[PDB]
């Protein structure tokens, strides 16, 4: 009762979540500079990382 | 100073970050394909096959 | 979906770039038996006990 079981997918959420994070902290730096129109939810987010 | 300062650290960068050192050209060459292929990986959904960024690059391809 | 908010205004959007489904990754999925094929090679995660 103090032993707790995870599994496939509770553990692949957990590794999904540490991947937004480092796509987070892209996020917010590209947002740093950013002009209007231009950029789009693309250019900032990189997928081989995630 | 702010631009004799950014030059020598960038400029140091393409001499001594390399074990295999390559000339700047071939950094600022590597730069557009890691641009390009964060744009093409996502743009796709699948990535660029080594003959698709080939056309977008001015290259030899 | 990207909001961009005025410049010292109660927040209402200059303009907002719904950027039709960005691509992050491909997840690897679970067969009908409960084995993952990673690279040709069928593989099972074990659930764990913390």
């Amino acid at each position: 009762g103090n032993r707790r079981i995870r599994s496939v997918g509770e553990m692949a959420e957990n590794q999904f979540r540490v991947g937004l994070v480092r796509v987070e902290r892209a996020v917010k730096e590209r947002l740093s500079l950013g002009d209007l129109d231009t950029l789009m939810p693309q250019d900032m987010i990189n997928a081989k990382p995630i | 100073a702010t631009w004799w300062i950014r030059q020598a650290i960038t400029r140091s960068i393409a001499d001594q970050a390399r074990t295999i050192r390559i000339p700047v050209h071939m950094i600022e060459t590597i730069n557009k394909l890691n641009r390009i292929s964060r744009q093409m990986l996502q743009e796709m959904g699948r990535e660029p096959t080594p003959e698709e960024l080939a056309e977008r690059m001015l290259m030899p391809e | 979906r990207l909001v961009i908010y005025e410049r010292e205004a109660p927040e209402g959007t200059v303009k907002d770039i719904k950027e039709q489904e960005v691509y992050m990754g491909e997840i690897p999925l679970m067969t009908d038996n409960g084995t993952f094929v990673i690279n040709g090679t069928e593989r099972v995660i074990v659930s764990q006990l913390h």
